[PDB]
């Protein structure tokens, strides 16, 4: 089963997104589908749900008025609709299939960042070196940044941390792989950094110290 | 509109076991077997645990178990552990078609065995300072519990310092990173600067010079 969220990134206050899910491994047109949210500090929030045939659609009373929720079941596709946003509206959206009165598969989510600020993809630069090697992610804006170390073919050792937002309004945050110290020399290390909000995907290589 | 109440925390110990309470009002838990659990660590979707009040999926650890009385739901977990730390929220069909969460549990589990923190510092790079910057980045990991204190040095006067909340790594141990933001002639004046890391009884000291 695969849920592949799109859509998100940053919005104006007052503003709209459209949000879409992309649907495989089960029969899209035979289940009811939700949307639910999170915001960075709390919980879970259920926001919309529609029935199989797409004649029945139900929200949340936070929502109410400025979300849409709408499905295609001849392209396996789920929609949510969300405007006039406001600060509290920041969240990740998670698509959700139901199976009968629960959710048996969520999609990762997508962070909706709803500010009047403005987008800045990252400046990425080494840490160099078991050692550890990493990258440090720095100035972006907004969340999220996702890190991978030579196209995720890298696995072990590696821990990306949270990012951290400074009093500038920018986050930063590292990725770190420990790797046996006896191959500094043999192989490469390379940390891909992508920043979708920005549409910036940035490709660093680490190399040991001068 | 209003959630289903959840205690907001609940520490306990390997081994043992736990109980944690979801109280709704007659259009939810009350009327309707429409009651789910789901478990969620950080940085990953929620997953579903406990379907149809008490039907467990397949792939679930049958240590859980969920059941209902009145208007109060309940999820135990028998034998806690360390895999078991992550929120925990319920779940309900409510009359009019929606659904509505839990407020959240976050679950601790406490006797897990202690591991001391390694503490990796790094210097800024080269290319960072030749963009007029100076970040040193001192990496936490290993270390359980997941209480950490973080103080910097300039030689040996304390010490622009974020720190993140630790975090799941998290097979056993959390992580935390702290960054020491310079100007690159500050970080040129000082012999020295440190990362000193406290944890439990231990405090680790790591130093770097220009």
């Amino acid at each position: 089963v695969q849920l592949v969220e799109s859509g998100g990134g940053l919005v104006q206050p007052g503003g709209s997104l459209r949000l879409s899910c992309a649907a495989s491994g089960f029969t899209f047109s035979t289940y009811g589908m939700s949307w639910v949210r999170q915001a960075p500090g709390k919980g879970l929030e259920w926001v919309s749900y529609i029935s199989i045939s797409g004649g029945s659609t139900y929200y949340t009373d936070s929502v109410k008025g400025r979300f849409t929720i709408s499905r295609d079941n001849s392209k396996n596709t789920l929609s949510l609709q969300i405007n006039s946003l406001r600060p509290e509206d920041t969240a990740v959206y998670y698509c959700a299939k139901e199976g009968w009165a629960y959710f048996d598969y969520w999609g990762q989510g997508v962070l909706v960042t709803v500010s009047g600020a403005s987008t800045k993809g990252p400046s990425v630069f080494p840490l160099a070196p078991t050692a550890a090697l990493g990258c440090l992610v720095k100035d972006y804006f907004p969340e999220p940044v996702t890190v991978s170390w030579n196209s995720g073919a890298l696995t072990s050792g590696v821990h990306t941390f949270p990012a951290v937002l400074q009093s500038s309004g920018l986050y930063s945050l590292s990725s770190v792989v420990t790797v046996p110290s006896s191959s500094l020399g043999t192989q490469t290390y390379i940390c891909n950094v992508n920043h979708k909000p920005s549409n910036t995907k940035v490709d660093k290589r680490v190399e040991p110290k001068s | 509109q209003s959630a289903l109440t959840q205690p907001p925390s609940v520490s306990k110990s390997l081994g043992q076991s736990v109980t944690i309470s979801c109280t709704g009002t007659n259009s939810d838990i009350g009327d309707y077997n429409g009651v789910s659990w789901y478990q969620q660590h950080s940085g990953t979707a929620p997953r579903l645990l406990i379907y149809d009040v008490s039907k467990r999926p397949s792939g679930v650890s049958d240590r859980f178990s969920g059941s209902k009385s009145g208007n109060t739901a309940s999820l135990t977990i028998s034998g806690l552990q360390a895999e078991d730390e992550a929120d925990y929220y319920c779940c309900s069909y409510r009359t009019g078609g929606t659904y509505i969460f839990g407020t959240g549990t976050r679950l601790t589990v406490l006797g897990q065995p202690k591991g001391a923190p390694s503490v990796t510092l790094f210097p800024p790079s080269s290319e960072e300072l030749q963009a007029n910057k100076a970040t040193l980045v001192c990496l936490i990991s290993d270390f359980y519990p997941g209480a950490v204190t973080v103080a910097w040095k300039a030689d040996s006067s304390p010490v622009g310092v974020e720190t993140t909340t630790p975090s799941k790594q998290s097979n056993n141990k959390y992580a935390a990173s702290s960054y020491l933001s310079l100007t690159p002639e500050q970080w040129k004046s000082h012999r020295s600067y440190s990362c000193q890391v406290t944890h439990e009884g231990s405090t680790v000291e790591k130093t770097v010079a220009p």
